[PDB]
């Protein structure tokens, strides 16, 4: 797939899009492979050369002088562990990275995204502008103490803390709900058609959140929805 | 005599043929020392520990120092007996390394000094002694709350700013002040910024001329690192065996002894063992340990810093160690903030011998309610941190008043502290505090400053500390 | 009232003692537990790796 | 029958020759030095070195004993400080044996063997009233490093002077400095005169650690089938697995759980299951064993601990916060148990003390719950005082062993409820003091149960212990 | 002889067969031209290091004997110049013109050869230069986990260092090449490449390389300290170098053990960070000092690299994820940060101001951890707990923008002298870079002295000028 | 076998509603650990106190355990053992103390061990 999307970048010089699907299968060949080409074994039970193979075909993936590949990669968590090898190594090679975690869908928040361990060399003032940088990193402090906060909540009980505390836990429950969204691939697993928000109006909604004016609705009205307004429309078919 | 040649070389391991058949036994030691022929060569002047005689008429041995420039069909020579240290008097003072060279720049040991071997068997059930001793080290907190015992393995658990530089240089001090016997310091793995440190202030302490140092760098292949004990034990052996003295050996930290051995266990290619140590740990533990005895002449005593793993007193390394320690002293932060030297905490420092057929029964009960009132005495502090002092019972306060004391009176005036501050300083015998402990615990003395037990000696000297402020 | 609150803010100071020390004793309980773990799987890795490299 | 030695590595060695060779044979080096021959390839014989291995070149010479491994056994080794092989070590010249036995000794089959019957009585009133250890018991003292392990079997060996047994002491893997020691404790209580201490200390090669606690016991064999009863003692077998683990890898038999390979409950069992109590037929006598185990962070349950917990017929379980909370000696009475018990004590002790566990279990556990707990009913409160006096009853003192006849005294008052008047701190010297009345004024009690082994007149004895808490006085 | 043949190549490891004379740590040249470094020699068998592109080396192929040991090229030329682990040049910009080379196995310095740490190196960070004392001839470790802020802490080091008489290096182990893009860029326009190295081993490179280029980098650096300048050095990621190694010997059949690192880990981590020292006098006087990073995972401080690495080291900057997500950056853990060095690198001035902050700091971590529900309490912890607060926002900083030494102290007098309890919490940042607007208009005369005494003022001045600023503030 | 045609619909329903309560002590096992049972309420009070009896009225005296403790032994027919676990899920020998429920047969025999006591 690489060598016809460089020859499009390099001669042609078109700008260009490549998806890969689960570049960790080409990790594992490599494995089943190792020990009939004589090769010992390392760690967990991974070939001696991991770093190297996948820094030749990571390093040809790149947008040079004479024109641009964006690329877009699945990689699959070897057995739910982000500290094994080849997750580890990959994590170097990205410019931007989304976790998605089982218990989020448990709990039913599709996507299920880690809000918190989802970062990219693009969350800076300068490239996205000072009022969307205030408002993401704010969304962060909220549900990193309400992380901290569910120890206290599962066994002591939620009624035995202060005005700021049970503020926090009303906030981050609306914003974690809030994430989700109906797509249109949802639109065969879920019914409901789909939607497509633009930026601006995500950081307007992600404020009013943050600021409290919404938060007389009930939280059941934030799960698979993609803009405020229908939050409220939502909100009147349950009655309030 | 015969001479072999290296036919195999990777990282710090050499092998060695010796077509004759006449071949070196399990732990001597062999020079490489070459002159270049061409200039495409590098000079070297290496030497190895032989370990395992593989067959074939060759040998596995492990390298002393860097094994870079080695071309096989270099030539090595036999010694015909294990690495040999100089022995005597001429030791006192200088700094030495594994292979007994003089690191300083004071001149060279000549030939005629009595050189004598690392390895050597045990001592034996007929020579060793019935009875305990205890040794008495002039310093308050430690003879009475812990007693150290002659041919005893003590453990200091400490980090940085407690000042372990200090406590060690202040026992050197007392033994050969008053007990008149030398030591030893053999820093197995010591960071060379602290090497420099440590003799600079070893000299301008003026203890240098009564000690003896070997140092190990951290920058030495693992055979050197874990043969530097070895060299600083077989120098102590000669005092107590002859000049008939007691001796103390200090090491630095007895961890990077295990791991050595660990990093040495897998080159040669033995198969790893429960969390990956070394499969022969204690074999290798005891055989370094047991030398540590009181024989009828004379005995060794050893004060040995452990570092656990990982906060975790079960893991291998530890358990092993634990095993041969006799007293065991925590030195903690929070106290050398307050003012208190040495800082040691008598609550978390305990000893086999404080017992009343080993110390006698007035010290043991001396020793037994001074902790019963300290134990108290930070119940109340958690009820101090949130309430006031007259908010206790009238039982309560009075622990808090005589605890106050005895923890200022535990401290002491050092004399190794005298270049730092005007203060002489002071040793107090066994009997001295034990008497003076009774009379403060009988409270005769309650009605005294505070400020008046602090860095002071026996007890008659606060009566006189006391008058000074008037 | 003034013996009811005394005995109140007194039964609330018991009940903190008390849950303190069951949590401190559980704390050395599963660090226990966790140090059991970590120095068992150090060596299954380990005899995994060999048992490979003595095959080939 | 000559061979050459080719590979000499970390005591494991190799040797190319001796075609003939049996497994577990003797061979000796050129050096005078000794070993074993463990295994058999086809042109290399194994061999694991029991002495210095600095001697032992490629191409050096090792020869045929022509025995099996073989210890020296004989009347001349009582008082005497041995090697595991027969080598005096006390000085003292030879040891002036006359025969030998195999260390490779089958155990008494069933139906060669009968049930016990006979008491073992430690002098320690916490283990005869409430874990009774017969002879012919395997029992198994398991606490943490520091808990008085060692205090209680030299406890044992002082009290049994006056019975006419046998006591051998195996001390595997301890400091040297502990055994010299020892020996000099046994000398003053004058216990020497009727024992054997054999030595594996720390600086040894492992070879000759294993064979150690086996060797305990091909000494002790000897006498039991003569006739006359033996205890055995082995100080660490959890440092007997280790020794065992690191022969095991340098030889490279594969790996198991922690480290240890398959063959640690076969070594264990080997070992424990030799001890038999013998029948009328085979004479009547009797081995017994007390080993022991250290467990990491005083927890009973790990591998090694579980191991021996499965071969033995009970257990004695010591804390090391009952120890530092001051108790002396200190035992857990819920998780320590006697299987075999209850045949094994004498009869007026089985009237007496069959109860004695409900006081302490139920006190033990009680005492957790009520320090916590807002209220206490009459009857917890009064369950509490008994209690309290028996954990009292039971603190001892070092090297200060009881008669057992003073013992089912004791016992009796504090069961019977005369004992309660006295106050928790006075206790202590009521005991003194009545075993003290017993020897002066109290002849006729003494004599009954010493001679029927039963309790003697409830009412004298009532009469008895009344007329003593008269004379007694308190604060 | 001097010529032998290749028998197996694979992976970059190329056994040979021949070579007699070969030292361990020779260099050796195949038919391609590509080098390679001998590293095992078998009885019978030369294992050789590829130090290039193997595709073109096959079986039967001649390799030549260089006759030189490991050598790297060194001299005033590479200054600004974006080169490889080997000296070859590759920002393009031609050739590098050294002059003379060195070893890359070189001795460490010995003792009686060194001195006691007794300068500052002064890295414009808050709390680096106010809590954790690094000092010219230090091994300082920035541990921590990835996305955590470290890269950011070394860069700021080096600008901060622009008006000092310092020569810095940078060592990228790999790293994508598009991130050292982003790096060299970054400083050019600070005007920093003037005065620094980058060495470079990208991710698509032999693994030998990357295990050279931390030794490269301190063999660059050393030609400079033993001729009296001083010199810092940064490795980029050490657990990267590790890995390289681990590749290198296991496809060499090395024997192995724990996380498969031969058992040479501890000499190799070691030798390269023992070269850092403060010469004497007698050598002229000169110094390196050295930050290793290691990255942590699930901060695994227990891991056999992480346990090797902060033991060779003279102190830890142990960094937090949680309190990257709470607002405090840089994100360093009083708790677990060390210096064994502690109380010398700093000017007299900071001595005295800082004592008492790393108290304050500790009391607050113990009594918050408690007590920040229960208001209505004791107004002697209530008073503790506000400095606290108030000194977590005086140790965060912004990204790029580091502060000279004057300035810290004066802010760090107020917040120990706690002139700043009248002022909320919340606008002590804004508040922190004001104070600095006064100071410069009209408290020239205090600065003036600090920088050319490293002392204080007297303090009826310094308490007249900021009782004055209190007065102005709203 | 425990399947409602093998033991019957009345060894049935008898037997699942046992687990049932007990599972959910389980749950309740790391709460009370802590904080004691001040924080359960309603259901959670009342739960615990039938799975205390329930726990212990499973606990039996063999005939082989006469060599250990002097107490004689019982069997307990499984008619006896259904119809028994019945008026302890309904609740009918709420009053009686948790100590009388320890090594007894048929159910009877709680009644006079608790009469022994008088609690
Ligand atoms: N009943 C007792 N009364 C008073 N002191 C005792 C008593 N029992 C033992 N001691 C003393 O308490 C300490 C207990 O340590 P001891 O060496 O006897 O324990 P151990 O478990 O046998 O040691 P080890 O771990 O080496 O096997 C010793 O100082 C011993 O002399
Ligand atoms: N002090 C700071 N202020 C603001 N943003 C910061 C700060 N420090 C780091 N960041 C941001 O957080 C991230 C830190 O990048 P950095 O290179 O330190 O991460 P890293 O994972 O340690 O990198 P590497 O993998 O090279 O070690 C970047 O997105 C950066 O812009
Ligand atoms: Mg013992
Ligand atoms: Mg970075």
């Amino acid at each position: 797939g690489l060598t016809m999307a460089e020859y499009f970048r390099d001669e042609q010089g078109q700008d260009v899009l490549l998806f890969i699907d689960n570049i960790f299968r080409f990790t594992q060949a490599g494995s089943e492979v190792s020990a009939l080409l004589g090769r010992m074994p390392s760690a967990v039970g991974y070939q001696p050369t991991l770093a190297t193979e996948m820094g030749q075909l990571q390093e040809r993936i790149t947008s040079t002088a004479k024109g641009s590949i964006t690329s877009i990669q699945a990689i699959y968590v070897p057995a739910d562990d982000y500290t094994d090898p080849a997750p580890a190594t990959t994590f170097s090679h990205l410019d931007a990275t989304t976790n998605l975690e089982r218990k989020l869908a448990e709990m039913g928040i599709y996507p299920a995204v880690d809000p918190l361990a989802s970062t990219s060399r693009a969350l800076a003032p300068e490239i996205v502008g000072e009022e969307h940088y205030q408002v993401a990193r704010k969304v962060q402090q909220t549900l990193q103490r309400y992380k901290e906060l569910q120890d206290i909540i599962a066994i002591l009980g939620m009624d035995e803390l202060s005005d700021e505390d049970k503020l926090v836990v009303h906030r981050a429950r609306r914003i974690q709900f809030f994430l989700s969204q109906n797509f249109h691939v949802a639109e065969q697993f879920t019914g409901q058609p789909g939607s497509y928000v633009p930026v601006k109006e995500t950081v307007r909604g992600f404020k009013e959140i943050l600021e409290g004016k919404y938060d007389h609705l009930p939280e059941d009205a934030f799960r698979l929805v993609g803009r405020i307004e229908e939050v409220v429309e939502k909100a009147k078919a349950m009655g309030v | 005599m015969t001479r072999g040649r290296v036919i195999q070389v990777m990282g710090p391991v050499v092998d060695v043929k010796f077509e004759n058949g006449h071949l070196p036994a399990i732990y001597n030691a062999l020079k490489i020392q070459h002159k270049a022929r061409n200039e495409n060569e590098v000079d070297i002047d290496l030497t190895l520990e032989v370990a395992l005689h593989l067959g074939d008429d060759t040998v596995r041995t492990i390298a002393m120092a860097s094994t870079d420039g080695l071309i096989r069909g270099m030539e090595v020579i036999d010694t015909g007996a294990p690495i040999s240290v100089p022995v005597g008097e001429v030791t006192l003072g200088r700094v030495f390394n594994v292979l007994g060279e003089p690191i300083d720049l004071e001149g060279d040991i000549p030939a005629d000094a009595r050189r004598d071997p690392i390895h050597r068997p045990a001592p034996k059930f007929e020579e060793l002694a019935t009875e305990v001793e205890i040794l008495e080290t002039g310093i308050k907190v430690v003879d009475l709350l812990a007693p150290y015992i002659k041919g005893g393995k003590i453990g200091l658990f400490g980090g940085a700013g407690v000042g372990k530089t200090v406590l060690i240089q202040e026992l050197i001090h007392n033994i050969a002040q008053e007990h008149g016997g030398i030591s030893v310091f053999a820093g197995v793995g010591d960071r060379t910024r602290e090497g420099n440190d440590l003799y600079h202030e070893m000299k301008d302490s003026g203890v240098i001329s009564k000690t003896a140092m070997v140092f190990g760098q951290m920058n030495e292949p693992p055979g050197a690192r874990m043969r530097v004990a070895l060299t600083g034990l077989t120098m102590a052996e000669y005092f107590r065996d002859e000049q008939g003295q007691d001796v103390l050996l200090f090491i630095d930290n007895i961890f990077r002894f295990t791991q050595a051995g660990s990093e040495v266990s897998a080159l040669l290619g033995r198969m790893p063992s429960a969390v990956g140590y070394q499969p022969t740990l204690a074999t290798e533990m005891g055989q370094l340990q047991e030398r540590i005895t009181s024989t009828a002449k004379g005995s060794i005593t050893s004060i040995q810093a452990i570092y656990v793993p990982a906060d975790d007193y079960t893991d291998p390394a530890p358990a092993t160690t634990f095993s041969h320690l006799d007293a065991t002293t925590n030195l903690e932060r929070k106290l050398a903030e307050m003012g208190i030297y040495p800082a040691v905490d008598p609550l978390a420092s305990t000893s086999r011998a404080l017992a009343p057929e080993i110390v006698g029964e007035e010290h043991y009960q001396v020793a037994r309610k001074v902790q019963q009132t300290l134990q108290r005495y930070k119940e109340l502090q958690d009820i101090i941190a949130i309430l006031g002092m007259d908010e206790l019972s009238d039982e309560d306060k009075l622990v808090v008043h005589r605890a106050r004391r005895i923890q200022f009176f535990l401290s002491q005036n050092f004399h190794v502290a005298e270049q730092f501050t005007g203060q002489p300083g002071s040793y107090v015998p066994v009997k001295e505090t034990v008497r003076g402990f009774k009379e403060i615990l009988e409270g005769k003395y309650d009605h005294l400053p505070e400020d008046a037990f602090r860095l002071v000696g026996r007890i008659e000297e606060v009566v006189e500390k006391a008058k000074a402020m008037g | 009232l003034l013996d009811a609150k005394a005995s109140e803010h007194a039964a609330r100071m018991t009940a903190m003692k008390n849950a303190t020390d069951n949590a401190n004793e559980l704390i050395r309980t599963l660090t226990l537990s966790y140090n059991r773990a970590r120095q068992a799987a150090i060596t299954q890795e380990i005899t995994e790796i060999v048992a490979g490299a003595n095959a080939l | 029958d000559v061979g050459t030695v080719i590979q000499v590595g970390d005591g494991i060695a190799r040797a190319h020759g001796l075609d003939n060779v049996m497994s577990g044979e003797l061979v000796e080096f050129a050096n005078g030095v000794m070993g074993m021959a463990l295994n058999l390839e086809e042109n290399n014989v194994g061999i694991v070195i029991l002495g210095p291995y600095t001697g032992i070149k490629e191409g050096d010479e090792v020869r045929r004993t022509g025995r099996i491994m073989e210890v020296p056994v004989g009347e001349a080794l009582i008082g005497r400080v041995v090697n595991p092989l027969g080598q005096p070590v006390d000085g003292l010249g030879p040891v002036e044996t006359t025969e030998t036995r195999p260390i490779e000794s089958r155990a008494p089959g069933v139906m060669d063997r009968r049930s016990v019957h006979e008491p073992l009585q430690t002098g320690i009133k916490a283990i005869d009233a409430l874990v009774p250890i017969g002879r012919g018991q395997r029992e198994l003292i398991i606490g943490d490093r520091q808990t008085g392990k060692t205090s209680v079997a030299i406890d044992t060996i002082i009290n049994q002077k006056d019975q006419n047994m046998i006591s051998i002491y195996v001390a595997i893997g301890q400091k040297e400095s502990t055994v010299r020691t020892v020996v000099e404790t046994l000398r003053k209580h004058g216990a020497l005169d009727y024992t054997i201490v054999v030595t594996a200390s720390a600086s040894q090669p492992a070879p000759l650690l294993f064979l150690a606690p086996y060797a305990g016991v091909a000494m002790g064999e000897y006498f039991m089938y003569k006739g006359k009863h033996v205890l055995v003692v082995y100080d660490d077998l959890s440092k007997q697995a280790a020794a065992y683990r690191e022969l095991s890898l340098l030889l490279r038999r594969p790996p198991g759980r922690e480290a240890y390979p398959g063959d640690i409950f076969y070594l264990h069992s080997r070992l424990l299951e030799r001890a038999a109590k013998l029948s009328d037929a085979k004479g009547g006598g009797s081995l017994t064993a007390l080993p022991f185990v250290e467990t990491q962070a005083g927890d009973i349950s790990a591998y090694i601990p579980t191991n021996v917990i499965s071969i033995t017929d009970g257990q004695i379980f010591l804390q090391s916060d009952l120890f530092f909370s001051g108790v002396r000696p200190a035992i857990n009475a819920g998780l320590s148990v006697s299987r075999v018990g209850g045949a094994a004590q004498i009869k007026a002790m089985k009237k007496v003390a069959g109860t004695l566990r409900l006081d302490l279990a139920a006190y033990r556990e009680l005492e957790a719950f009520a320090q916590f707990g807002s209220d206490l009913d009459k009857a917890t409160q009064a369950k509490l005082a008994r209690g309290a006096r028996t954990v009292e009853v039971l603190k001892q003192d070092l090297h200060q062993p009881i008669p057992v006849e003073k013992q089912v005294l004791i016992i009796y008052a504090l069961t019977r409820g005369f004992l309660d008047d006295i106050p928790v701190e006075d206790v202590r010297r009521f005991e003194k003091e009545f075993y003290l009345f017993l020897d002066q004024n109290g002849q006729h009690l003494l004599e009954h149960i010493r001679t029927t082994k039963d309790l003697p007149n409830e009412d004298d004895l009532n009469k008895a212990i009344e007329a003593f808490k008269k004379t007694f006085v308190v604060s």
